[PDB]
């Protein structure tokens, strides 16, 4: 059966020829989605093509949106539990059963991809025998349901298995969910021809239909996986070309992953291996699963949570004053040409802002727009821009080393040294000479801004605006509310991310943020770790099967460790001109002891890791002598759950103290900002999604929270939001 | 009780790889040979009263499929009623067959078996049959194979063995396994291979290198260095072991196993059916033992599966005075040889598999067989023949002289 | 002594070749569902104390290769030290696993083993590990290699088993499988397979065809007349049989075996073992044997084998209460009823491979499990279980109801 009383998103059209146009067209949304509406429709539309057989010689897969197809119904996904794994099966079972039958009709069926083909989207032009793609840009072709903690169960992985082979399919287009531009769909074989506009994809379509009904008459309409003479790209699995290296793929897949508790690329490459190893329909039903086993899944509904919903509450306004309109920026001002600001002169020229980067010496200046530079070079040899865009967008930039040169500017973005006193006259010289109502932000990982703020005349236009190094790979950005800002100063500034292509998050003024605060207990419990004893490759370890990007003893090896006193000095000096007494971190003892023995970081050129020439080596061995590691050999999983559970606890003092407004918020800003685990869905998702030997959800993580402190210390312990 | 004994132990010479003199001889043929040899030994023994015939074989495909014990009975004219059963434990599979058949004479229900193993490398090669463990991606990605060189390697980086140490074992194994053969130890159980018109193919172990030297060793490459790095299977076992910076590799073509043909077969029966054939018993199986160990690391097996059996036996590692571990590769040697405290005079006193070669399915009985003549060349009275198993398994047996 | 005693025995339905229900499932998934499916029955039994698992295997190769029981022990998260090892004697392999295990408990070496079998003849095709009995020249000219079925046909000829004699014996297969199902016969011991969700995927031997008739047999086609005459291997199992002036071809589809995928596990200890694990034994095995017939008509050997464990028991066939052997072709099971002149009321009562399927390498566990059921479903007292096997071997085991 084709089918599982909704509206109907798919139009019929037969011409004179007996070619049948399918415009997709869901009436209750801007694009085509794989819902409930998409089921029934496609059903319908299937069964009227094999009852009309007779009178049809062609079909022509179209749409009506600016996209052609995008994914799956996420709202009815993020809702399967274990038990209605029946309910997923049949359901996936029923939309392949339906393109299976488009696919096997004995007739030509043409793919007409106007705009982004994604996902299920992409399944379905999988599923005809030819695609047509308009060159237009911002089409995006791929499947990208490895990102969601899914995978590709419309066919996805079963359709490109057979054209590409295992190795390829997975390595390319699968495992890491690519989006392709036309042109890449069009090389690598996800497409097969090209059209300038969308107007000639349907008569392009005709035409294609016409001349393979003239030129291959008998193979019309026959997948070549559908021909006894078929022979699977690169081997399957019995061959002995592909089973010598078939053992490798999931150890390099294990090394890509270092580990971390990510199951859906482990399940795709399963479902390509055994879907390649007996028929077509068998290895669809396989794929279904291996599908159902994904979404059933708790880590399948953190990704879906933080990378869908949370995402989409950022991007809609969520953390924006609900009442403000539009500012525009027609000059930014960058102080200080380092890593920090040469970057943010790059973003904000990128998306076409005029920037006036001032540093001290013209010569830092010219050094800064080197920055760019080197990526706009970088960028030209790749072919990703050339003609005129870097050129013009580099003459944007317009180094300075005069406070003067940055006239009529309204928006300020200091990048400069992270000294209170250095910021208050670098802003006093500048106050006076930009515009009245310019935007005054401040890069600062640690100073707060209400301080900072005291150093200008109108406070209300002084804000935080937090970039992240390096500023063109990072997305974040964290704006820091100072008690003073206005409520205009953060709109203007939430649009401004938002026109830079970066996500933004809105954060009230306290001490470290929310960042570098919580990424502080991060690093904390790691030199926590190695001087209690345990043996510094298994911290590293712990941090890469954690599913940080980064192990810790390396991260604190790139922020410099000199950094790291002087954040605790200040810690210090905060309570005890307080009056109450000062409980030290014991890592602080590490730091120092590292410190002392001139082994600061990366940067002084040796810390915990040694290191020649810009390349780092091994851990330092002297480390196991002066920590005598070994000595403390708890297990791993606690080595894990003490760095993870740290940031979700501090995650959740900074949602009670009002430094963060929302779990969307800090799920996203832990994940981009920080480096927490995706499979998390962030550091307040993994309090509700965690899963242990003691359950699943807020009580089993508090349970498992309590027995951490009762085991490493009472700053475990769970807060009484929490309970 | 029904104790089991070894009336008969005996094995082919070992042929290389490259251009070796058994790479012309059907798997099948080595088998006929030596049953062939028996016939010589015994012509007058009662062939009926032989119960079955179990051969161990790791890769049983090809020319080594369908079930070539049951082949090998028949092909050699053995009685009809002979049976003739295949098995496969990896490298334990000859020993296996040697444990099986001394159980099954135990069980009273067998009276008489041949017991074995034939595996003809240069022909089918290992690997040939496949296998979910590694070919499969959700059995290979939720145990961590990690194939056996690296384990080894990671062995000899745990434990602290360095490139001169595992290069110092294989130098030894060249020289015992060369003074051994000088002085005639072998002579009466390695069984030439001959064609069909009586013409020699082969009569020693053509992969030793007697003249190998601490310097020649040293100039060998890492065999598992391009293995581990391009297919990330370092990252795999360190993964597990955790508390290992980065993995030594150690291990070349020059202290690993070499990769030979060649079969073995062993004799085992009763007092009574010994007696009934007029047959002289050469030792009695004392005990056996499967256990095992980790199935990342893959080769730390024999430890556990040694003690197994002692504790079974009642014995310690004392009342043993010939240990004979396969060879195949340094580093596990050393290890079994550190954890339980091996005096180094017992431990393969006539070489192995480094020198003469490794031929998956038959070495266990080659080095059983190795052990029941040493016990008798010396007149000692225990000996205690144990393999490492991929899959992390162990196998371990007692034998006494008798 | 040590007895052996069975305190489970479990069973996969038998999916079909074509279209069939487990086609999507690998030969290592039917095993762990089985080994989950044990866990279930005895969540606290010490799982350490199981010292080896014993899988029985004809087509070891691909998903089936790399010794399949140490990846099912690995996978299914049994201990590290609870060994793994494939065997192969064609179709008894399942029921030699049995033995086998039965045998080392008595040994006294080894206290609690599973023992089974698996074959996915539907991913991995009956001959797919070659052979040197067909496929080697020399080998198959000497001993005059004839494929079963024709083996069959000669039985049937030189007893005088006409076309209607065979089908009424697949008819009564047929009718006492559908009855056995129907009465719930072994609802305790097929365990469904379901897949990674939980979902089913098949809980019935769907290769069964209740509703066949007399009729609807004897349009069938004889299977093996093409392969019979296009290859010669009359002429050669008449160059053997020289009194026999022509082969009748009986033998079809629906008279001999099906081809099905499944897998079947036995559990098996002494009696220490199992009151120490809190364990009731179901049955004992009272003596195994393994015997012979000539190997050009392939499928004698049951007879032999039966009268070996019979005279080992010390007991006769009035002694049985129930006849067990595999339903490979229909007139080896007449041929052995008419041997040992068998009560038709105590052979095969709850129906056999013609009608549910024979997967080479489990069957033999399969068919003991059946009589472990139907010994204490009756409240019987002694079975026997056999097998016909390639090559003219025969195995044969007796249980006793505990």
């Amino acid at each position: 059966s084709h089918h599982h009383m909704p509206d109907n998103t798919i139009q019929w059209d037969k011409d004179a020829d007996g070619i049948v146009t399918l415009t997709m067209d869901d009436p209750s949304g801007s694009t085509n989605v794989m819902n409930e509406a998409y089921i029934e429709s496609m059903g319908k539309a299937v069964d009227r093509l094999v009852a009309e057989k007779d009178s049809i010689t062609g079909v022509v897969v179209a749409s009506a949106k600016k996209t052609f197809f995008a994914g799956g119904d996420v709202k009815t996904m993020i809702q399967a539990r274990p038990e209605d794994a029946g309910d997923v099966f049949n359901t996936v079972e029923t939309i392949k059963r339906q393109l299976r039958t488009l696919e096997t009709l004995g007739k030509p069926v043409v793919a007409a991809i106007n705009g982004a083909a994604l996902g299920g989207g992409l399944e379905i032009a999988l599923a005809c025998h030819h695609r047509i793609a308009a060159d237009v840009k911002g089409s995006q072709l791929g499947l990208p349901e490895v990102t969601l903690g899914l995978l590709p169960g419309g066919g996805g992985v079963t359709r490109t298995v057979r054209m590409f082979g295992i190795q390829n399919a997975f390595v390319s287009v699968l495992a890491q969910g690519t989006r392709f531009k036309p042109a890449k769909a069009k090389e690598i074989g996800l497409v097969d021809e090209l059209v300038a506009t969308v107007e000639e994809l349907v008569p392009a379509a005709k035409a294609w239909i016409k001349e393979e009904l003239k030129a291959n008459p008998d193979g019309a309409g026959v997948q070549p996986w559908d021909k006894k003479g078929y022979k699977m790209p690169g081997g399957t699995p019995s061959s002995p070309g592909l089973a010598a290296i078939l053992p490798s793929f999931p150890s390099n897949l294990r090394k890509q992953l270092k580990g971390a508790p990510m199951p859906a690329p482990r399940a795709i490459l399963a479902a390509a291996v055994e879907g390649a190893q007996v028929d077509f329909d068998t290895a669809s039903r396989i794929e279904s699963r291996y599908f159902a086993s994904l979404v059933t899944g708790q880590v399948a509904k953190n990704m879906m949570q933080a990378f869908f919903f949370d995402l989409q509450a950022i991007n809609a306004g969520g953390s924006r004053p609900e009442g403000i309109g539009k500012t525009p920026i027609k000059r930014i001002g960058v102080l200080g040409a380092g890593m920090m600001g040469a970057g943010i002169a790059y973003v904000s020229a990128k998306a076409g802002y005029e920037v006036v980067l001032k540093d001290v010496s013209l010569e830092a200046a010219a050094k800064g727009k080197g920055y760019s530079e080197k990526l706009e070079a970088k960028a030209l040899e790749r072919g990703r821009t050339t003609q005129e865009r870097s050129d013009a967008l580099l003459a944007r930039i317009t180094p300075t080393a005069d406070a003067a040169d940055f006239k009529g500017v309204d928006f300020v973005i200091e990048a400069v040294f992270e000294n209170q006193e250095l910021k208050h006259k670098v802003f006093g010289e500048i106050e006076d000479i930009v515009e009245p109502n310019a935007i005054l932000g401040s890069n600062t990982s640690t100073l707060p801004i209400t301080g900072l703020a005291t150093g200008v005349k109108r406070q209300e236009d002084f804000i935080g605006i937090h970039f992240f190094s390096p500023v063109d790979k990072m997305p974040l950005v964290e704006i820091i509310k100072g008690e003073k800002t206005s409520d205009e100063a953060l709109a203007r500034v939430f649009d401004y991310t938002l026109a830079i292509g970066k996500t933004p998050i809105v954060v009230n003024d306290s001490r470290g943020f929310f960042t570098s605060r919580v990424i502080g207990t991060f690093v904390n419990e790691a030199l926590a770790m190695l001087g209690e004893g345990v043996e510094p490759a298994s911290i590293e370890q712990a941090g890469s099967q954690a599913g940080y990007p980064a192990p810790p003893l390396q991260l604190s090896d790139e922020l410099n460790l000199e950094l790291m006193h002087k954040i605790a000095v200040a810690t210090r000096k905060g309570v005890e001109d307080a009056g109450g007494t000062y409980q030290p971190h014991p890592a602080e003892a590490v730091v120092e002891k590292m410190i002392e023995l001139g082994r600061s970081g990366r940067l002084k050129g040796a810390g915990f890791y040694e290191y020649a020439d810009g390349k780092r080596s091994g851990l330092w061995p002297g480390l196991r002598e002066t920590f005598k590691s070994g000595s403390s050999q708890p297990p791993l999983q606690d080595m894990i759950d003490r760095m993870l559970f740290a940031e979700a606890l501090e995650t959740q003092k900074c949602l009670d103290e009002g430094v963060l407004t929302s779990t969307a918020d800090a799920n996203i800003g832990s994940i981009m900002g920080i480096g927490f685990p995706p499979w998390t869905g962030g550091s307040a998702q993994f309090i509700v999604g965690y899963s242990g030997p003691a359950g699943t959800g807020k009580a089993a993580f508090v349970a498992r929270a309590r027995e951490l402190a009762a085991a490493y210390g009472d700053r475990f312990l769970p807060p009484e939001s929490l309970l | 009780s029904e104790e089991a004994f070894i009336y008969e132990a005996i094995r082919t010479p070992r042929g290389k790889q490259k251009n070796g003199s058994l790479h012309e001889v059907k798997p099948l043929s080595l088998v006929v040979g030596l049953i062939d040899e028996l016939r010589k030994r015994h012509p007058d023994l009662d062939e009926n009263l032989i119960s079955d015939v179990i051969l161990g074989c790791v890769s049983p495909v090809g020319d080594q499929g369908g079930d070539i014990a049951r082949a090998a009975v028949l092909a050699s004219g053995m009685p009809v009623t002979s049976g003739g059963v295949q098995l496969n434990r990896f490298a334990a599979s000859g020993l296996e067959a040697v444990n099986t058949a001394a159980q099954k004479v135990r069980s009273g229900w067998d009276d008489l078996v041949l017991a074995g193993g034939v595996e003809s490398m240069s022909r089918v090669p290992m690997g040939s049959d496949g296998g979910a463990m590694g070919l499969d991606p959700a059995t290979n990605y939720d145990v961590m194979f990690v194939p056996q060189s690296i384990g080894a390697d990671l062995i000899a980086t745990i434990e602290g063995f360095s490139r001169e140490d595992v290069d110092a074992y294989a130098l030894r194994s060249q020289q015992k396994a060369a003074e051994a053969w000088s002085g005639g130890y072998f002579a009466k159980s390695v069984v030439p291979v001959r064609d069909q018109n009586g013409l020699l193919i082969l009569d020693h172990d053509e992969h030793m290198r007697p003249d190998t030297t601490k310097e020649g060793l040293a100039k060998l490459k890492p065999a598992f260095e391009g293995l581990a790095a391009l297919g990330g299977f370092d990252d795999v076992a360190l993964q597990k072991y955790h508390w290992v910076e980065k993995i030594n590799h150690v291990h070349t073509g020059g202290n690993s196993s070499g990769i030979v043909d060649g079969a073995a077969l062993v004799m085992i029966g009763s007092a009574a059916a010994g007696k009934l054939q007029g047959l002289t018993p050469r030792a009695r199986i004392v005990a056996t033992a499967t256990s095992g160990a980790d199935p990342v690391i893959m080769l730390t097996g024999p430890t556990p599966a040694t003690r197994k059996v002692l504790d079974r036996a009642g014995l310690t590692v004392d009342d043993i005075d010939l240990f004979e571990l396969n060879e195949a590769f340094a580093s596990v040697v050393l290890k079994f040889q550190k954890d339980l405290n091996i005096p180094d005079e017992k431990l393969n006193v006539n070489g192995g598999a480094i020198a003469m070669g490794h031929p998956l399915g038959a070495t266990g009985a080659m080095i059983l067989g190795t052990m029941v003549d040493e016990l008798e060349r010396r007149n000692a009275r225990r000996a205690l023949i144990t393999l490492c198993i991929g899959g992390g398994m162990g196998v371990a047996t007692i034998i006494e002289r008798v």
